């Protein structure tokens, strides 16, 4: 029938069409050399507990710091109130509270967590990366890119970054190395 | 009337053998001798240097293309090749990038032209709307290239206004990859942005196309609220050669103009950091992406839930929109709404040579581009805050209210007739 | 006052005496911890610059570090057309090629190596292992000197270079008093080179290219003044 | 006659305000609804080929440049890194490889088809002319595009090719040099040609847009000697739909069998030598450029002074005119009369349907050309060098001498009438 | 016969057991002298060819040569990221990513790898450091073995590689007689899959296609045969 | 007046678009950095006198092969006659005829022609690499590209290439060593 094939005949054509062009927009992702996206094994190895170290992974820096007691006690004092992401972005862990506790790290495979905090260096805003070394006004981390302040353990503060520092899933090498991944 | 005087092929026999490809008379009858008004001012000279300006662009970029490695690990060294050994190098690229510069500045003043002489009124929606298109392409094209030199701005340039995409909910991070070929920008972008850099000056050509078949087949707007009286029109002499010389002379001065930039004041309207190879482990002061996207970057980085004018506040009505996605829309609305001016303004009138207040809004629509200009690059801290509000504001009260407003309550003008205007 | 270089301006093109001390300079004081990757040496006899002999630019090429190949490793003789080497890292610093553009540029060379003066009265005991400058702005600060926002109440920061020379510390083949003062402007100018090789040329061009274009525009304005005359006349 | 039909824009609201632009108008009008006659058999459909193939291989360039990168030390890795990581890569660089080769032997039937049914022939001789600008542009870009992969064949291919131009006097270094950038090949011969590659084919798409303006203000040739009578018309259906659907027909089963190569045959047309990296150093055995530059290739290396018919001998006579200059002249000279057919053939007549000793002419002529073909592969030692010789010698005399004769004294044949051929 | 692969044809998605003891012989024996640039360790475990166990790979690759670096120079841990390693020179030959291209393929490796008999009765002493091979083309000849006019008269030449296998040289751990010939033929497959991965994808695409376009194909020219019969019904 | 003024105008036009166009035709041509095109010291260091010898330089190969004496009597009983090219292409002195004597190579900083030549590996037909090691139908050298032979000497023979193998400019560095430029 006229309508029939004619009908049949145009649905054809579309489905070969879309079906030759879903490829062209297939080959734009992530191609197979960036399907790995694996991990890191850092090593502490002393370099001076308190200032900063940074590695890079994944195409973006990897964050690990050690602790400063007026950075530490500054963190423990922050209550949940006024704090605008209290999900503890830490991927090792569940959805518990913002808490310094919870969001410091692991325990050298001892117990403690006031003392390291490795988070990934990228801001939640759009993905600069905030400078370190005790900056900004809270005595923790500032973005140059649009001014967003964060605080000693990396909860975001003062700015339009609506979420804190996230924390990638780590665990330690009995007390002197770290695992990314 | 609208006299095309097609030449009808009587000049010999080398015209009358054309009768096969007719090109010739393409070009007389049309592009060549199309009646256009005497009240010309200066104001409509500049599409001429967007053309020649857009040729500019693209005969340097296909020289540059012979020379520039697409790579992370060979794009500076090889714009060093460039500027050092090539026999003329340094004028290529300072052509180049700067011509950019001038391209958005033309663009600048053919839009601001058009908005005051009612171009964008019946019947010539069609011309805005390929020109809205065209700026878009153009604006796209101009950011894909200054990541090419894959000095320290690119990259993080880059890195934002790909993060837009990425902030709007459910399909940003989906986007944001399918974009830059991968979790974050590496060589994988660079070959997409040099390809696609490589071809869109093309579309941009043939839109330029219908651009010009459009107002060829709509006339010239003219200084005043009237048309060429097609009914024989002693009035609209033709293009060539008058308006031709007189567009030519304009261009000449601003071909001189950019050439002493060229040799005397080049690395003006960069930004230094571009001169220092990318380090993705660290960020420079103030990124300040360029000054043709400052007006957008201040609408988007001015909502941000701080003043008592915040509609972010009332937005979060709804747990989607927060407020980088406001942004977004905002800076998208603030094309949208120049696109959609055509059906906004309602009044059966034309160029604000006679609807005075609208001659003072106009201004102060002026004065508040410029300042958003100025804005985009000072940081966020009080009181450019407060600043950059208001003039995003004012921006959309004027595309959305103020014009309406007029079209019903702006006629106090004796319009003028006989666009034969010999004062 | 401002002490302008010969090229600051519409003209001048690159005093090559000023260059050769600045290279004197340069290969015997900075290349100990810099580079300029991104400069041939044979541009030591390209025009503009230092014009310098062909066979003494070999000579310096071959008595410089080792770079070794791009297809057979094997350490070479480092010809001419090879770059300059880099200075990378432990107690190295970035890459002087186009320095001089990553900041009016070379003014901040010259107002940078000019002043390290002693620390101030606000914290004399210092930094260890960093030192003092007037003019550096992206250096740390102590929060002795900082005001109450965290911005400092010093002109510069400190810097991690160390002073780079002292009253007398090279001589001049040509014979000219060596202070630091006129070590800073020529190295500053041989910078200046190795960033804009091509800045006379850039100059020439933009006279010519006036000149055209202003005789263009001018006949262009008498055609048009012409063709328009028949209808501007009556008024 | 010649009924254009513009539709009067009397659809409806929609129709009668696109008077503002009047694209659809053009299309309908002329585009679609063009009458073509109703004598066409299975050899008027390669043209829609050869658009499609054409915009295949665009489609399929822009998506591979976004992975190669042109530099001798990343275009092979680039090229594996397509062939392996890339979702799709291997599709799109058989489609690309392969779809050339569909390309030139499309057009190789376009041409053919046209040398027997007088489509040179007056009134059109602008479509001839143009088709062969556009053959010698896509036969360069084929050319600058076999090199990209940077292997073994790739080389010395544009070696010889480029070895040619200095083969001529007094200009000959200069012009290699020029082209090279610099004495011999290396990095920058592979950024002009990936440059060049990726900018031609758009010069096509205007040529071919010039193609169509020629042919649809000149009608379409027919199987017959015959016009469409314009004075109405019961002959000449239009184009859509059924001419349309035809040729999409055709096109679906070449597409099909363009598939199945590029799945199961994709390696065929190939040298495997091109997947092996280059040594300047070790040339290989049997270069064999190409297919589709064999003929040329042979006419070519056929003068070489090794013949009773050696014209070489005689051409020293002037000092300067040496083999080689010989060679290149007869390739050149192999085109040119090619393109200036149309003024030798001195017949008032047309398709060799009604002309029998042009058949026969013409049939030997394509042995040639297969013959050609077949010779630029195999070396030079006897008995080859006489069968190319013979072979150019006889696509020099069709078409120098034997079509004056043939239009003086071959017309004992009835001519058709009435195109409305209702046998 | 002809001894046909898995994959010559319209099917045969590599036989992968057969790749898996292809492996066992290439780098236990080949990877010696020969190298595979062109080849990623990640994809061992891709679908297609050998899909082995992920831990496996890096356990393989982390037993392998050392492949410093791109930024820092240091000698790592070759990641499976990386390539497989390069055997450039020094009694070595050439790389085998897409060997298996550059030549119907295969074939000439199986029957190439097959035959390095004694040399034959026409130059019995041979030649000092080079070895016999019945297939190898592009290898010299003494003149006792040339005809008249420079043309050997021996089936092969003389090829650089010595004889890589003799009558067990390795355990399968499959259980299979290893002799020479089973693993001339895995290597070859092994060789196919390093130069055409994506082989199945290929065929399966191209199956697809052929049915489509088939398929679009008979309902165009079932809409042909419609629309043009009132024309074609009287003759 | 008009004529002058519109010609004029149209010159001064035509002047400044032929400046612009210029230069989009220089940058073209060979660069500074292909300029150089300099040296190189190959040395010889008992390679087995006999078979061949060749290195890169220029982007082309330079051949430097020893004599092997029936390679050698092959070419001094090659007289003027039927050779194609009579001129000796070296370039280390004038167009002396294409002569063994001449057409060897320096000698050693000794007194000895017939045991060595060092000649450019370049097909002066369109630029191929001749095969080495005896071969052709004159013992010598065969282009595959288009099938063109060389003599012992390297002086064309049986093919369409028109002139012989030149020798670029080169002298001994005493007894060990070549100087390429
Ligand atoms: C090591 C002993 C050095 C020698 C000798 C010179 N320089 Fe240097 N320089 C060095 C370091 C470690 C740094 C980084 C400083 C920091 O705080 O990051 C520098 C920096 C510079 C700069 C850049 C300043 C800036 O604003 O970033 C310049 C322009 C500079 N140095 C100039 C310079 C010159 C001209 C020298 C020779 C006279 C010279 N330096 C020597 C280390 C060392
Ligand atoms: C050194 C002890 C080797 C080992 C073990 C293997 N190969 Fe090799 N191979 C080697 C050399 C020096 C050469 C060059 C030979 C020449 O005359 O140029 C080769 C060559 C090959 C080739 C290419 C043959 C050709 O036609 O060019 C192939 C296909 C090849 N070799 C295969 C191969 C395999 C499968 C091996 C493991 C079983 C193997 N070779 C080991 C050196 C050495
Ligand atoms: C044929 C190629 C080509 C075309 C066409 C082209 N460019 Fe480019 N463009 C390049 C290359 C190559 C570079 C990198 C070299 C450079 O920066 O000069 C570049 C860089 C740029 C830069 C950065 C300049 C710098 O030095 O950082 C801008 C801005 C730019 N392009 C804008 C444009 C615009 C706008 C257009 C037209 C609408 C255009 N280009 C047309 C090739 C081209
Ligand atoms: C967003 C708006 C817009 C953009 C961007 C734009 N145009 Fe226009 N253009 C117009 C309008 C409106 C007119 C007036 C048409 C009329 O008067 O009929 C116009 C007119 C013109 C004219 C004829 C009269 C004049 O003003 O010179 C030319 C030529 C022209 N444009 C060229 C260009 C070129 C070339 C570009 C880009 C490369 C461009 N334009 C970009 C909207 C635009
Ligand atoms: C947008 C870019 C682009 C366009 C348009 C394009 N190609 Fe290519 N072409 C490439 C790239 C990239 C390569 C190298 C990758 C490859 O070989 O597949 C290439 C390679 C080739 C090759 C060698 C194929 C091989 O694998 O060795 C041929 C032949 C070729 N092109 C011909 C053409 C012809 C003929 C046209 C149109 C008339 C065309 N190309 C259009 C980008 C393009
Ligand atoms: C050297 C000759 C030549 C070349 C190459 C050539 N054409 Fe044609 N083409 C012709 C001639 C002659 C005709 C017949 C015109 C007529 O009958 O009025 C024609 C007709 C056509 C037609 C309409 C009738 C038909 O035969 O299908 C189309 C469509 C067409 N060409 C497209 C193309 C495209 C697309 C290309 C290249 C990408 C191309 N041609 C290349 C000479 C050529
Ligand atoms: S990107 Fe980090 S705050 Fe804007
Ligand atoms: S190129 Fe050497 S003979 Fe043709």
């Amino acid at each position: 029938r006229r309508d029939f094939l004619y009908h049949a005949t145009a649905a054809t054509g579309v489905v070969v069409t879309g079906a030759a062009v879903w490829p062209l927009i297939n080959q734009m992702n992530a191609s197979a050399d960036v399907k790995a996206m694996a991990s890191i094994f850092v090593d502490v190895s002393a370099v001076e507990v308190g200032t900063q170290l940074t590695v890079k992974w994944r195409g973006k820096p990897v964050f690990i710091r050690r602790r400063d007691e007026k950075d530490i006690e500054l963190a423990r004092s922050v209550p949940l109130g006024a704090l605008r992401d209290t999900s503890a972005e830490n991927a090792n862990k569940p959805g518990a509270e913002a808490t310094d506790e919870n969001r410091t790290l692991p325990a050298f495979d001892g117990t403690n967590t006031g003392e390291w905090l490795v988070m990934l260096g990228v801001c939640t805003h759009l993905g600069c990366v905030p400078m370190g070394d005790k900056s900004g006004d809270f005595g923790g981390w500032f973005c140059p890119c649009h001014g967003s302040h964060y605080d000693s353990a990396g909860r975001i503060r003062k700015g339009p970054a609506p979420r804190n520092l996230d924390i990638p899933v780590a665990a330690f090498v009995d007390e002197t190395t770290i695992k990314l991944g | 009337s609208g006299i095309p005087h097609d030449h009808y092929e009587p000049k010999t026999g080398i015209e009358k053998w054309l009768h096969d490809r007719l090109p010739i008379v393409g070009l007389v009858y049309d592009t060549i001798m199309i009646p256009t008004p005497k009240n010309l001012n200066w104001w409509w000279i500049w599409g001429i240097v967007l053309a020649f300006t857009l040729v500019l662009q693209i005969v340097t970029g296909i020289v540059l293309a012979m020379h520039y490695t697409p790579h992370v690990d060979l794009a500076f060294a090889s714009v060093e090749h460039i500027m050092r050994d090539v026999n003329g190098g340094w004028a290529m690229r300072y052509i180049h990038a700067n011509g950019a510069s001038l391209f958005f500045l033309a663009v600048y003043i053919h839009i601001f032209r058009g908005l005051y002489y009612g171009s964008y009124k019946a019947p010539r929606e069609i011309t805005w709307i390929v020109g809205m298109v065209i700026y878009l392409l153009m604006m796209g094209t101009a950011f894909m290239g200054y990541v090419l030199p894959w000095g320290q701005m690119s990259f993080w340039g880059a890195t934002v206004i790909t993060g837009l995409f990425g902030a709007i909910p459910g399909i940003g991070p989906s986007i944001q990859a399918w974009l830059l070929g991968g979790p974050a920008v590496d060589n994988a972008t660079l070959n997409r942005f040099f390809s696609l850099h490589y071809l869109l000056p093309f579309v941009i050509a043939a839109l330029v196309a219908i651009h010009i078949w459009a107002f060829h087949t709509t006339g010239n707007n003219n200084p005043t609220g009237v048309e060429v009286r097609r009914t024989a029109e002693k009035d609209t002499l033709p293009f060539w050669p008058y308006f031709v010389i007189k567009d030519l002379f304009a261009l000449a001065l601003v071909l001189l103009g950019f050439f002493a930039v060229v040799a005397y004041m080049p690395n003006y309207l960069g930004h230094p950091d571009n001169y220092v190879q990318a380090n993705p482990l660290s960020t420079p002061a103030h990124i300040v992406p360029e000054w043709y996207f400052l007006p957008f970057y201040a609408i988007l980085r001015a909502f941000a839930a701080d003043v008592w004018v915040v509609i972010l506040v009332d937005g979060l009505t709804f747990g989607i929109v927060d407020a980088k996605f406001f942004g977004v829309i905002a800076m998208f609305g603030a094309i949208a709404v120049m696109a959609l001016a055509p059906w906004l303004d309602t009044s059966k009138v034309r160029s604000g040579a006679y609807r005075p207040k609208f001659r003072m809004w106009f201004w102060f629509l002026v004065l508040d581009f410029v300042v958003l200009t100025w804005v985009g690059a000072m940081p966020t801290e009080y009181p450019y805050d407060w600043i950059s509000l208001i003039a995003s504001t004012y921006w959309f009260a004027y595309f959305l209210v103020i014009l309406p407003l007029l079209g019903a309550t702006e006629k106090p003008e004796p319009i003028p007739a006989s666009i034969e205007e010999d004062f | 006052p401002d002490h302008a270089f010969s090229f600051e301006g519409i003209f001048g093109k690159y005093d090559q005496a000023q260059l050769r001390r600045g290279f004197q300079v340069y290969n015997e004081v900075c290349s100990a911890c810099h580079g300029m990757k991104f400069v041939p040496i044979r541009t030591l006899a390209d025009d503009g610059g230092p014009q310098l002999d062909p066979t003494f630019v070999r000579e310096y090429a071959a008595g410089l570090d080792t770079i070794i190949d791009k297809d057979s490793g094997e350490e070479r003789d480092r010809k001419e057309t090879d770059m300059f080497p880099t200075r990378v890292g432990d107690g190295m610093g970035p890459d002087l090629s186009v320095m001089a553009k990553a900041r009016g540029g070379p003014e901040y060379i010259y107002n940078y190596v000019i002043g390290f003066e002693e620390n101030p009265e606000c914290a004399p005991e210092g930094i260890d292992g960093y030192y003092y400058n007037k003019t550096f702005q992206i250096g740390g600060v102590p929060d002795t000197c900082k005001d109450a926002a965290g911005v400092k109440i010093t002109h510069g920061s400190w810097a991690r270079m160390p002073p780079p020379l002292v009253d007398d510390q090279v001589t001049y083949e040509d014979g000219t008093p060596a202070t630091v003062d006129q070590m800073a402007q020529d190295v500053s100018a041989f910078l200046m080179w190795a960033a804009e090789p091509k800045l006379v040329a850039r100059k020439q061009m933009g006279l010519v290219a006036m000149v055209m274009l202003g005789l263009l525009s001018v006949m262009l304005y008498l055609t048009n003044k012409r063709l328009w005359a028949p209808y501007k006349g009556h008024k």
